[PDB]
């Protein structure tokens, strides 16, 4: 539909920051875990997938149609702890504060857009 | 280990569409009697198990 094509960017960009978000509150709440590495996505290069399958055929009403069913990267570490925990607070609670700020972004961007295609139609 | 499988088949399919005919035969019993040999002097003797 071209109405997907539309509305993909915004949906893909606002689905990557949600998991990228579950991702930093995940690092947060290991914090204390001792051998924890602090994980993390690069965002721009998982958009790109995404943005870059197959639905089994139905040949009648009894056929079953086909079931439907990213990539972690490891944070440079900055200070050595004793007990193996990589994830760092400041770093992390910054990266926090600026995936929900993106969050709220891609949000209003995505409900713009879609305000102006209601008002394109009301009438 | 997770194995989710889903398979869409096509089948053979036979229909038959059949009428019986009306007037057919069920059940046949058939009374037969023979009659014996009366020779030329005219004795009536009776047949043989083979015959």
């Amino acid at each position: 539909d071209r109405l997907d094509a539309a509305l993909r960017f915004q949906q893909e960009a606002l689905n990557l920051r949600a998991q990228r978000q579950e991702i930093l509150a995940a690092n947060i709440a290991n914090a204390d875990t001792p051998g924890y590495q602090a994980r993390d996505i690069d965002f721009a290069s998982e958009l790109k997938k995404v943005m870059v399958g197959v639905a089994l055929t139905l040949t009648s009403s009894h056929h079953i149609p086909a079931q439907a069913v990213v990539d972690l990267l490891y944070r440079v570490p900055d200070q050595p702890s004793l007990d193996g925990n990589t994830v760092d607070m400041d770093r992390e609670r910054t990266q926090f504060a600026d995936n929900s700020l993106k969050y709220q972004m891609g949000l209003t961007v995505l409900g713009s857009q879609l305000k102006g295609m209601m008002n394109v139609l009301q009438g | 280990t997770q194995r989710n499988e889903t398979s869409n088949y096509e089948v053979d399919r036979t229909i038959r569409h059949t009428k019986m005919n009306v007037g057919d035969i069920e059940r046949l019993s058939v009374a037969v009697v023979v009659n014996y040999k009366t020779l030329a002097d005219g004795k009536p003797l009776p047949l043989t198990a083979d015959q």
